[PDB]
């Protein structure tokens, strides 16, 4: 369905993982260490920042069916990631995301040689998880981007550059940081991003003459109710995170 | 074991016949275990694959996915196997104007060959309107249900397109390639998919590709003889093209189209939009939204259900 990818508060509470004893909490960061790896990873391999999304998504969806007790995200996330750049057009070598991943998870570590058994296995293994990637999202791998939804809100508000680039970031935070994509649709997160930096930034958006609030224009669902509720709760977890805040903090 | 939900294992279809049997391979037909609703199965080709899963297949399957039409072909789901191998699985087709037309048995209506214009152009409309080239317009990528609706099929070779761009030159069967690609061209659209769209109108009453060339040289010589000789003042800027002059076109000839078929064809309607559609510089050449709106399509006998296959 449309509604396919999209889960209750109920459902992810009764996540494969939970079912296998995983707390609510440890899940949460499973997933936000997967999508640090992600952007690592896909920072050095010199892809979009498009692609490391569409595969923190892939990411996200992936385990709404499957365990982390059984895949590992050190695991999946190379996989993912070699995925999304195939599809969003930027492929990379399996030998290349093999050995950046390698460097990441292991530091110090060296390189086996190519050649080797053991080396011959992690590629094959890679292959594999590709496989079961693909099918646990049933071959559906077009994502809906979210970034375009945040400029046309930007625009539609008349934003600053400053404002806009807020908007980005409180969007790109919450892939890492939420699973807002498994529960709201790209446009309505986009909403949430944009309110978050104005109330950040301490921008007021204007009622519109018709005593309208910009967001309607957006998303019909969207209510101030709804908004307050998301962007509390992206903020908690940011003031969470060590500097991320620091990156948009007037520093003036 | 792996949980599944949303990849079904093919077993649940079950084989009839190697209807492909092609270079292409391998489509077969099957039937639903259940149901009995008829399908056809095409295997990923995993044999020279060493990135994975293939970026090509990749492209066809988001493609199919997008494209939802009345004359675009369906894809129903895509299956696993259970070892390990990957398949897509499409509403079957019982025809293919391939087929149909190299059948001696088989005969068209001026009013039905009409109506398979219309569809095949009307889904070009959809496809293109879509940012979608097909790249492979061809007689025997042309479908037709057991209820007279025509599909166009095979998008293994199709690709987005937009907005100077830097596609793949060697698209398209040789026979039904245009002018542009064979002269070089990588900066190229729509219009490549309806010359073909016009070889394969002409098809309709000769019941044989009219340009059967052996090279590229070759095929551009068969065109020349039919659509006279590149020429900048025919196509303006032909001559930028690096290979215009490094391939030496001929220089008599003259546009023959609606002689050389005036034989076949008869109606007058008929001949003006196939010589719009095999039109030379892809700029002049008509769209499918025109093409649609041609008098062919508005004159008696108007177009017509398709009956006897
Ligand atoms: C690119 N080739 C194809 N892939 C699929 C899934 C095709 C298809 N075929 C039918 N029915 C049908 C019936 C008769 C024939 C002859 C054929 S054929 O494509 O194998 N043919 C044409 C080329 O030369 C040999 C014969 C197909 N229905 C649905 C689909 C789809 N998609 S074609």
């Amino acid at each position: 369905n449309n509604k396919r990818w999209y889960f209750t508060r109920e459902q992810l509470e009764n996540s494969p993982s939970r079912r296998f004893g995983v707390d609510p909490d440890k899940e949460l960061s499973y997933r936000q260490q997967a999508a640090n790896l992600l952007q690592d990873m896909g920072q050095r391999l010199n892809v979009s920042q498009l692609t490391i999304n569409t595969a923190i998504v892939y990411m996200h969806r992936f385990y709404m069916i499957q365990s982390f007790t059984r895949f590992p995200g050190n695991s999946v996330a190379p996989a993912a990631l070699f995925l999304a750049a195939k599809v969003e057009g930027q492929p990379k070598k399996l030998e290349h995301v093999i050995k950046v991943a390698h460097t990441c998870l292991h530091p110090q570590e060296s390189l086996p040689d190519t050649r080797s058994e053991a080396y011959l296995q992690q590629v094959q293994d890679l292959v594999i998880l590709e496989s079961i990637i693909l099918q646990t999202l049933g071959f559906e791998l077009t994502i809906d981007h979210p970034h375009t939804h945040v400029v046309k809100c930007t625009q539609l508000v008349r934003a600053s550059k400053d404002l806009a680039q807020t908007s980005y970031f409180m969007a790109t935070n919450s892939l890492h940081l939420t699973t807002f994509s498994l529960q709201y649709t790209p446009p309505v997160v986009a909403c949430v991003c944009i309110h978050l930096a104005c109330k950040w930034s301490n921008w007021e958006i204007p009622v519109s003459t018709d005593g309208k609030h910009w967001w309607e224009y957006v998303d019909a669902t969207v209510t101030l109710e709804l908004l307050d509720e998301l962007t509390h709760e992206l903020l908690q977890i940011l003031e969470k995170t060590p500097n991320r805040l620091k990156r948009i903090w007037n520093w003036r | 074991s792996v949980e599944c939900p949303f990849c079904d294992e093919v077993s649940k279809y079950e084989k009839l016949a190697k209807i492909g049997q092609g270079t292409f391979g391998e489509v077969f037909k099957a039937r639903h275990r259940k149901t009995g609703q008829k399908v056809a199965l095409k295997k990923v080709l995993m044999e020279n694959e060493k990135e994975g899963f293939p970026i090509t297949a990749l492209r066809e399957i988001k493609i199919l996915q997008l494209l939802k039409h009345e004359n675009v072909v369906n894809l129903i789901e895509i299956c696993r196997t259970k070892a390990g191998s990957i398949y897509l699985v499409f509403d079957f087709c019982e025809h293919d104007l391939a087929g149909l037309l190299s059948n001696v048995l088989v005969k068209f209506t001026l009013s039905e060959i009409k109506r398979v214009m219309q569809m095949l152009l009307n889904g070009l409309y959809y496809i293109h309107r879509n940012k979608i080239l097909h790249r492979d317009m061809k007689a025997a990528n042309v479908l037709i249900t057991r209820d007279g609706v025509l599909k166009l099929a095979d998008f293994g070779l199709a690709r987005a397109f937009s907005l100077p761009n830097r596609y793949t030159n060697r698209v398209v069967t040789l026979w039904y390639r245009p002018p542009e690609l064979l002269l070089g061209e990588r900066d190229y659209g729509p219009p490549i998919d309806l010359w073909g769209a016009g070889c394969i109108m002409a098809e309709m009453w000769t019941r044989s590709p009219i340009m059967q060339g052996n090279t590229e040289q070759h095929q551009l010589a068969l065109i020349s003889q039919l659509c006279g000789s590149i020429t900048p003042e025919v196509w303006p800027n032909v001559d930028n093209y690096e290979l215009y002059e490094k391939l030496e076109l001929v220089k008599g000839q003259k546009r023959k189209v609606k002689d050389r078929l005036k034989a076949y064809v008869r109606d007058p309607y008929a001949l003006d939009l196939i010589d719009k559609l095999l039109v030379l510089d892809p700029a002049q050449r008509i769209d499918s939204d025109d093409a649609l709106n041609h008098d062919f399509f508005w004159s008696d006998p108007m177009p017509s259900d398709l009956k006897g296959m």
